[PDB]
């Protein structure tokens, strides 16, 4: 009937709340609009690119290679532009992401679940309790971490200051 | 309806010998059945209300604004924007961002609270106009708590954009802000 | 599996199965997953929602 995340807002219709993390959050309510699953695929996607940008924002912060020259986090992006790795690891990400165009043709056809690749190379959620509470844990730790990586880098931005070090000194 | 029949309602006549609008009936609150203009037979009551409310709510927020910026700025602010007020601050806070920052986020929340709530309601919908839940505090449990406090949000509120305007219109013509302007009663002494 | 194994073909011919090659760059199958809910896009979708 109604949202439990917007009360005053009725309930979107196709977020019926079977998805994990759905508390019937959609105000401008693009899954009327489009494919949920499609949607689904998209935020799953872009979360797990922001979780690995949060921690190696931090990571590189804390260590640099010790074959590259130490920059910050964003300082790095132009340094590699040129270095060579940049193009090497946006080349290999669309190398992977050809196979997930198939992987996107198969979900359109509803063969293949959103978010799903069949990557639990340890078996660490194969218990089907588990699976959903780590389901429920990734789409949260997703959610937040595309919030924390545009944070970072927008805050070297305006400060030069990477963030374990604005931290320190504010 | 706190007091129908009484206060509000249809018993009730702003202009009295003048017939209550025909869309103005009992069940709108804060309604003594003053249309002079009749506007009601032209607009949807419900997005008319949705202003009322929003407008009250905003002006109430800005009466005791422009009253308390000038007791007690913040001290921050208060360095950066140099005991400007009103009008001039407006211009000053435009500027360290203050108002950039408010603008940004207001409009966030009305993007995402308010033009989507309207569009249901007006399309038809349980939600009242106006009618967001946001009582933390719960504060009146009782439905009649509630009207008496639905009707006073309306006209407190009514009292507010009122007096923005005075505050406003006053500081343009004569220097002082709202807590200085009845000090200085006559205020033409000092165009200030 | 069967070792040594000839599949029989009938399938479509080599210049049309070069032209499915290039219909890889002529129309891929990325931004189809982007056209509107396709069952019936909420084409009774209630006033209220
Ligand atoms: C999310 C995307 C992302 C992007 C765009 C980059 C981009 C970059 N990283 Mg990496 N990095 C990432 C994730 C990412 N990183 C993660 C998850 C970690 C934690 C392990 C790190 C830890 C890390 C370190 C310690 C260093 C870099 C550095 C670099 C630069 C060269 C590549 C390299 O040596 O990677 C190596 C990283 C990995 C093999 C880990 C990633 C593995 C997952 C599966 C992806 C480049 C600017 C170097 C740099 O800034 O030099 C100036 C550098 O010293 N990164
Ligand atoms: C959201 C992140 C982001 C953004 C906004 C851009 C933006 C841009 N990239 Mg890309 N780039 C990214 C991530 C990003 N890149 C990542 C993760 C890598 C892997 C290291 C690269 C590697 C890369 C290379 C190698 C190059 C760019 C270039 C460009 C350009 C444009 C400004 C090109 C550039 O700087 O010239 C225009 C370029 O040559 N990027
Ligand atoms: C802590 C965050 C977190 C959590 C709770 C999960 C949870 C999950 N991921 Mg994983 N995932 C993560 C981070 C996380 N992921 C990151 C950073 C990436 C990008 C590299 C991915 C990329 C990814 C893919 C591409 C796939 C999964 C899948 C899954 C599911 C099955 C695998 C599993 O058991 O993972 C459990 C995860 C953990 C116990 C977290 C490990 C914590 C370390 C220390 C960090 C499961 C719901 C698979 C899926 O969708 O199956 C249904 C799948 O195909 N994940
Ligand atoms: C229409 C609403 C409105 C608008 C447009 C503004 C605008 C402004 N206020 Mg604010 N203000 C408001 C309501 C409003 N106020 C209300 C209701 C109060 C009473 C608590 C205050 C109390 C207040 C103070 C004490 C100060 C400002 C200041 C300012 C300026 C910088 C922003 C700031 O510090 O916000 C801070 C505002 C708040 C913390 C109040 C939040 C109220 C909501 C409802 C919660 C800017 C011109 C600063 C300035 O530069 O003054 C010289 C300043 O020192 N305002
Ligand atoms: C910047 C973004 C933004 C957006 C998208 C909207 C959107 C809307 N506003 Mg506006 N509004 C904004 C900022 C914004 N407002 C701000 C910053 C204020 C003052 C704090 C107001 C005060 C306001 C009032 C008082 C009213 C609206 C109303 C409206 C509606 C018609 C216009 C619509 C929902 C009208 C409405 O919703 O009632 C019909 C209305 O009466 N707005
Ligand atoms: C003294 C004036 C006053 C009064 C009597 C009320 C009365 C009420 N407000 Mg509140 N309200 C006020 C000022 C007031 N409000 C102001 C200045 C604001 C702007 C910050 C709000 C914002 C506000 C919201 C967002 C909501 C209420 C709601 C309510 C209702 C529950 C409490 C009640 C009718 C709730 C409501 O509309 O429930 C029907 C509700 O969700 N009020
Ligand atoms: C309100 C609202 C909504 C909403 C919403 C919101 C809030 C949406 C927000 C979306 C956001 C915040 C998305 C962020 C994505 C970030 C990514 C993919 C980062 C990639 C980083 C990479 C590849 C990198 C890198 C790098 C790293 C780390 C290391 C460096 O050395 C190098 C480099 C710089 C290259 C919903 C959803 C309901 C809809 C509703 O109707 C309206
Ligand atoms: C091993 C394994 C797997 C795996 C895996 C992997 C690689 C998992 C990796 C997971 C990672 C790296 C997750 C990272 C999450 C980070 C978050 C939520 C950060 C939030 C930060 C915030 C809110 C902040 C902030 C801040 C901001 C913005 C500004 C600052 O001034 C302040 C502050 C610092 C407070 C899988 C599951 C795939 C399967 C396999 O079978 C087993
Ligand atoms: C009623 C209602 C609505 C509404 C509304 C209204 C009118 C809302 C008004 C809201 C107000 C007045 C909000 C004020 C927020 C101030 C903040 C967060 C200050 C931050 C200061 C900072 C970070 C600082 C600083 C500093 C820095 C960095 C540098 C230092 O040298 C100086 C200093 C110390 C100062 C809407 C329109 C949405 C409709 C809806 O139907 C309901
Ligand atoms: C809803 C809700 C809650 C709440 C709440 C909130 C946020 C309540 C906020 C209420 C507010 C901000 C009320 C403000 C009213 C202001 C008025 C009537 C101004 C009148 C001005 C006049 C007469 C004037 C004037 C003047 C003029 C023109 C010129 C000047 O020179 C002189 C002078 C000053 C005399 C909580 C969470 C607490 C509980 C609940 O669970 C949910
Ligand atoms: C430009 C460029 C680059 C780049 C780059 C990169 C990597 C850019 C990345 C940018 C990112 C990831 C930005 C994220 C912004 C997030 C926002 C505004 C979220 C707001 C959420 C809110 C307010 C939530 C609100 C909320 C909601 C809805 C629900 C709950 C309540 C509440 C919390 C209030 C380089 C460095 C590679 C260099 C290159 O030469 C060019
Ligand atoms: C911020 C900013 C600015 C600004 C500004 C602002 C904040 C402007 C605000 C303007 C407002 C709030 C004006 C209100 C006017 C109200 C009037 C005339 C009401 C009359 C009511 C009557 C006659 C009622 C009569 C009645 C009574 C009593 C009895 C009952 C019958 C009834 C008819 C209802 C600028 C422009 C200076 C620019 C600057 O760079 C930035």
């Amino acid at each position: 009937d109604f949202s439990a995340a917007v009360p005053f807002l009725k309930r979107p219709s196709n977020l019926d709340g079977t998805l994990a993390g759905d508390v019937g959050f959609d105000p401008l309510g693009f899954s009327d609009v489009f494919d949920l699953r499609v949607l689904r695929e998209a935020e799953l996607k872009h979360g797990r690119f922001a979780m690995l940008a949060v921690l190696g924002f931090l990571v590189q912060e804390v260590y640099t290679f010790p074959f590259f020259p130490k920059m910050a986090p964003v300082d790095a992006h132009d340094y590699f532009v040129t270095q060579g790795g940049g193009s090497q690891i946006i080349f290999w990400i669309s190398f992977v992401e050809i196979f997930g165009v198939v992987a996107l043709f198969e979900l359109i056809q509803g063969k293949r679940d959103a978010g799903d690749f069949a990557f639990d190379p340890l078996g660490l959620g194969k218990d089907e309790a588990t699976l959903a509470r780590y389901k429920v844990a990734e789409i949260k730790h997703a959610r937040l971490a595309m919030i924390a990586i545009g944070g970072f880098i927008h805050q070297f931005w305006v400060t030069k200051q990477t963030v374990l070090e604005q931290l320190g000194n504010f | 309806l706190y007091k129908d029949g009484i206060i509000q309602g249809l018993g009730v006549e702003a202009i009295p010998g003048a017939g209550r609008p025909a869309n103005l009936d009992g069940t709108l609150v804060g309604d003594v059945g003053f249309d002079p203009l009749g506007f009601s037979n032209w607009l949807d009551l419900r997005w008319a209300r949705e202003a009322e409310i929003k407008h009250g709510r905003v002006a109430m927020l800005a009466a005791t604004g422009m009253i308390v910026q000038d007791a007690y700025k913040f001290p921050g602010f208060e360095g950066e924007f140099g005991g400007a007020a009103m009008m001039k601050l407006h211009n000053l806070a435009v500027e360290q961002g203050a108002m950039q920052q408010l603008l940004l986020w207001l409009g966030l929340l009305e993007i995402i609270s308010g033009v989507p709530a309207i569009i249901q309601t007006l399309n038809g919908s349980e939600r009242q106009p106006g009618d967001f839940g946001f009582d933390p505090l719960n504060c009146g449990a009782n439905p009649d708590t509630l009207a008496r406090r639905q009707l006073t949000e309306l006209k407190n509120g009514r009292l507010a954009m009122i007096a923005v305007g005075g505050m406003v219109h006053h500081y343009l013509l004569v220097g002082r802000g709202p807590i200085e302007f009845i000090t200085n009663i006559p205020n033409f002494k000092n165009p200030l | 599996l069967y070792g040594k194994y000839a599949p029989e073909y009938d399938g479509p011919t080599f210049r049309e199965g070069l032209e499915y090659v290039l219909s890889f760059a002529w129309k891929p199958p990325i931004l189809i997953a982007w056209k509107p809910r396709a069952d019936l896009d909420r084409a009774m979708m209630d006033p209220a929602r």
